[PDB]
């Protein structure tokens, strides 16, 4: 590894630094070695992570979403035709699944089998859940529906696990939910369950929300917010 | 756009 | 070259494929191999190569302005002490710095010395002069001078054809002046001179509006409203 | 911000 000669504190700080400069795929190569130090990590370090891949492969994301939506355009009656777009596509396309099998690979070597405690273990299911679901989001041959299915198993042991023991506003389980009901909504044609799943998901933190201090959970109404955005957007 | 996070 | 298999017209495809995705890298590798087919370029075709370039070292310059200011703060009086933000601000720099180095090498080989009409000559030496700024933008040590210098030679020259052989509403002209003044106010420390140009310019393209079709020369009242937003930051 | 293009 490339970082196998850099300090696992220094890795860190540079992410930060990285972080700051918003040069993320940087970002997700010093966590990428920080993770293979082999110790587990502290929940700062699992948001750098998170956060680094979330972006590098989301920029991915939107730039395969352009060239699929132009080369379904080409693909119409009456469009005039070569291989261009198909082959930039399909470049973007592995590029993109590279990065999608390196993180499932940081989560399987050895992140969720060392993760112990409820916070970390429901970050890293959510997290290959995640990454199994943009794995779904470009696969069309004989594999989708194992990718599909391993994006399911991945949320819903996730989600046991933050239903039993976290509390309904816990900002991981929140975001759990609404990725979940986006899987539901968008990969597996349930949008009844998706409808389901956000409602009763906003309706308990709702009701939960009195127990909170207030400066200490923005981030729990921002995901609240985020859930009745997708509930507005889908009924 | 599907909101997620 | 890894493109050296592509077809040239291909590689142009695929460049305008990555401008829509907003793939800047990918961009400028295709544009870079189009270049080495050994082909002039035409004028939609130096616009996607510099556009390319202009993105990739545009988000590289932020990125090092932020680890630059970090780094200055750190050795400020009272900032607690290690190496890390130094080792980062440079690896950005070096990466900057070859991305530079290659736009330089593609002007000298060879796109400058078979440019023989003003558009395109023109074109190219403005280029040369942006890189070797951006070069003389984080340079510190025996070269600076020799940097700026080869900036503002290349700029000269480029002023000099565009003077004699442009109108003065030419959009190349005014993007050349507009860069030229920012290079004597920001790196040649030559304020009243960045002044007197862009006033100048911006003058002298006003009283030959007269002569254009409307529809026609947006680009060129976009760039007199940028010499006209500096001249209002430095007065 | 200098304006550059
Ligand atoms: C600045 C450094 C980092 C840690 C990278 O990002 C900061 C953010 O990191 C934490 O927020 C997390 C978190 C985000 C919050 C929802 C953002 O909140 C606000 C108001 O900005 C977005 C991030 O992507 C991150 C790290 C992602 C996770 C997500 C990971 O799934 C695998 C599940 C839900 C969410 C949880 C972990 C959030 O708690 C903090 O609790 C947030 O504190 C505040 C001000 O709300 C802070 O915004
Ligand atoms: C969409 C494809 C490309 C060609 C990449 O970009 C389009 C743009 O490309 C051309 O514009 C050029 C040009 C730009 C114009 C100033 C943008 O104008 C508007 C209203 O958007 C910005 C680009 O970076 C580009 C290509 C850069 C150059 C610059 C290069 O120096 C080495 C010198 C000045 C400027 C000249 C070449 C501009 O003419 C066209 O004349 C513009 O046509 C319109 C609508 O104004 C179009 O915006
Ligand atoms: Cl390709
Ligand atoms: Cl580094
Ligand atoms: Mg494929
Ligand atoms: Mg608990
Ligand atoms: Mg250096
Ligand atoms: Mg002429």
């Amino acid at each position: 590894g490339a970082m196998g000669s850099m300090e696992r504190a220094s890795l860190i700080q540079k992410a930060k630094l990285a972080e700051q400069a918003e040069r993320y795929e940087d970002m997700a190569a010093f966590m990428k070695g920080a993770v293979e130090k082999g110790e587990e990590l502290s929940c700062e370090e699992r948001n750098l992570l998170s956060v680094a891949y979330k972006n590098v492969v989301g920029g991915q994301r939107a730039a395969w979403r352009v060239l699929s939506s132009i080369e379904q355009k080409s693909n119409e009656e009456g469009s005039e035709e070569g291989p261009e777009v198909r082959e930039y596509r399909e470049k973007v396309e592995t590029e993109l699944q590279g990065v999608c099998d390196t993180v499932l690979g940081l989560l399987d070597s050895h992140l969720i089998k060392e993760a112990g405690d409820a916070e970390s273990r429901v970050f890293y299911l959510k997290m290959k859940g995640d990454y199994y679901r943009y794995l779904a989001e470009v696969a069309t041959g004989d594999d989708k529906k194992r990718i599909i299915d391993s994006a399911r198993s991945a949320y819903q042991e996730a989600m046991d696990i933050s239903k039993k023991e976290m509390p309904p506003t816990n900002p991981i389980r929140l975001g759990l939910a609404l990725n979940f009901s986006v899987f539901h909504y968008e990969i597996a044609n349930s949008p009844e369950e998706a409808i389901s799943l956000a409602k009763t998901t906003f309706d308990e933190a709702m009701a939960d929300l009195h127990t909170l201090s207030e400066d200490s959970y923005k981030d729990s109404t921002l995901i609240m917010q985020l859930l009745r955005d997708n509930l507005t957007l889908w009924t | 756009q599907n909101k997620s996070m």
